[PDB]
DNA sequence: GCTGCGTACGTGCGGGTC
DNA sequence: GACCCGCACGTACGCAGC
């Protein structure tokens, strides 16, 4: 009794598709007649797949063939690599790599020379075919030692790691920093700043980070600035 | 007594003429003869409109072995949730052909309440990357997406295999490891000493969220919760320190198992790509 | 003031797939 | 030994004029 609904909906789709074609043509059996007429005047893939994942085609063995503009991503001409060995074009670590990787599918990286190239392909004749494709510091607890901080606050990492923040901090404004510490403890997301020092004003930004499974916050990660 | 006869005769002729015009418009199609002329009426309209669009908006931005020697397929969509063109290799990485999937809604093949992100991606704002899961007794499947947006979007699709059966020659700089649910080490392969040089006696319940550096942690947190919500993940760029300090670059593509007796996500494991050699040899950070 | 083209809606009849 | 769907067969009407 109640198939009227499904047939009404399919009729609605039918009339919508038979009625909206007028946009896609530059102009209702008349419409279908002119459309089947319009169909009569009916390497397209490059125009998207060159734009789709970058990269360019090269073939391995010497090397035999590449695309037209390979210098876009590798910076080499077209005749300076044909008749020229790929081994005398690469870094030695990748040389041993590709020697091991010479001889169904191939998921592999490269460290090629003018550049870390993820490339996939398959064998053909022996020979190969494969597409290619291309005043602050940071530490946290301080479990971690940054790079430029030891030139900033004049302290070697033989005196800092594995201790609490306020163990060595001068407690002349430990109170407002304490208030900030309480608020940033459970704030998550973005936490702004207020003043702090060492003698050397450091203006901390802290980001509450948390394992998305165990549901209990463990670590933070600062991006301390001046 | 005289109205019905005229009405029925005229109606019969009009019915016949309409169906015949339909079929002839169907005939000239990109599809071959055999598998196009014996289809349902609903697909003819959408297939023809899809061909018209994929031959129209192809010249909007326009001016032999690219499909093969390529892992996956090329898809393309618009903001209304409807793919237009699909590559011919689609019949080997998700199970279906082009003709049934060439104008239907992506919303009817994706996972519901997993599409607000897609509906946000498809709308306007040039470089968009994301993740997406997609397909009878249909089992769900995982997928990775890249590409550039026109308003349309041309996408690349590279699914992840399952390391239970690995059809690829893993290289000498591709060591294996296993992890626990909360990103905590459990096991390392014996390929590590030549590459970065640890000992397994330390590779234990120590939390894995210690070796990441600077913004690597704040991005791999999103990658980890992506593996938590989805099934898989592919991480972008990150490092993992060595026995004497400094960063060495690694990349991963994770996975999640299920249980014949249960329904939870039981075990996770990674695959590692050694990318650069040991760097910043002397200086230490932990 | 009343008759043929274009239109909308209800009903059955018959082909796969489990 | 059948259930759900697609295609076909029926009519009760908006419109233009002699």
């Amino acid at each position: 009794e109640a198939h009227s609904q499904i047939e009404k909906r399919r009729r609605d789709k039918m009339n919508s598709f038979i009625d909206e074609l007028a946009s896609l043509v530059p102009t209702k059996l008349t419409v279908l007649r002119m459309a089947v007429q319009h169909m009569k005047t009916l390497d397209e893939l490059k125009h998207l797949i060159l734009r789709a994942a970058d990269g360019f085609l090269f073939v391995v063995g010497k090397i035999l063939f590449v695309s037209e503009s390979v210098f876009k991503i590798l910076n080499y001409s077209q005749n300076d690599l044909i008749g020229q060995s790929l081994f005398d074009y690469l870094h030695p670590k990748d040389i041993a790599k590709v020697k091991e990787q010479l001889s169904a599918r191939r998921s592999f990286f490269c460290r090629m020379k003018c550049c870390t190239i993820h490339s996939t392909g398959y064998l053909k004749s022996s020979c190969l075919v494969a597409i290619g494709r291309l005043m602050e510091y940071v530490s946290r607890h301080f479990v971690f030692v940054d790079q430029r901080a030891t030139a900033i606050l004049a302290y070697l990492p033989q005196e800092l790691l594995g201790t609490s923040c306020y163990e060595y901090f001068h407690q002349d404004d430990i109170g407002h920093l304490a208030e900030c510490h309480r608020q940033v403890l459970q704030t998550r997301e973005k936490i702004t700043t207020n003043c702090y020092k060492f003698f050397i004003t450091l203006r901390s930004r802290w980001f509450s980070f948390m394992n998305p499974w165990t549901k209990e916050v463990e670590y933070i990660v600062s991006t301390n600035t001046v | 007594e005289l109205r019905k006869e005229k009405s029925r005769d005229a109606a019969r002729c009009r019915r016949s003429k309409e169906t015949e015009v339909f079929y002839e418009l169907a005939h000239e199609l990109p599809l071959p003869h055999s598998v196009s002329s014996h289809l349902d009426k609903a697909s003819i309209m959408r297939l023809a409109i899809s061909f018209l669009r994929t031959h129209k908006l192809l010249s909007s931005v326009c001016s032999n072995l690219y499909l093969k020697a390529l892992e996956g397929f090329i898809a393309v969509v618009t903001q209304d949730g409807d793919m237009i063109f699909l590559s011919e290799n689609i019949s080997k990485f998700m199970g279906l052909t082009q003709v049934e999937l060439t104008g239907h809604s992506i919303f009817d093949f994706t996972h519901p309440c997993d599409h607000e992100e897609i509906r946000e991606n498809l709308t306007l704002k040039t470089e968009r990357d994301f993740f997406m899961r997609m397909k009878k007794s249909a089992t769900w499947k995982v997928l990775h997406c890249t590409g550039q947006v026109r308003s349309c979007l041309i996408i690349m699709c590279e699914p992840i295999q399952h390391p239970s059966h690995m059809d690829i020659p893993l290289d000498s700089k591709t060591f294996l490891s296993r992890h626990s649910m909360d990103m905590k080490f459990t096991y390392c392969d014996d390929r590590i000493l030549e590459l970065i040089g640890y000992h397994p006696e330390e590779l234990l319940g120590r939390s894995a969220y210690e070796f990441y550096h600077a913004l690597d942690s704040e991005n791999m947190t999103k990658s980890h919760q992506n593996l938590c919500t989805k099934g898989q993940v592919v991480s972008g760029q990150y490092r993992m320190l060595a026995k004497h300090g400094g960063y060495v670059w690694l990349e991963t593509q994770g996975t999640v198992i299920y249980n014949p007796r249960n329904l939870q996500p039981q075990c996770i494991m990674c695959v590692n790509y050694v990318l650069s050699e040991i760097e910043k040899n002397d200086v230490v950070f932990s």
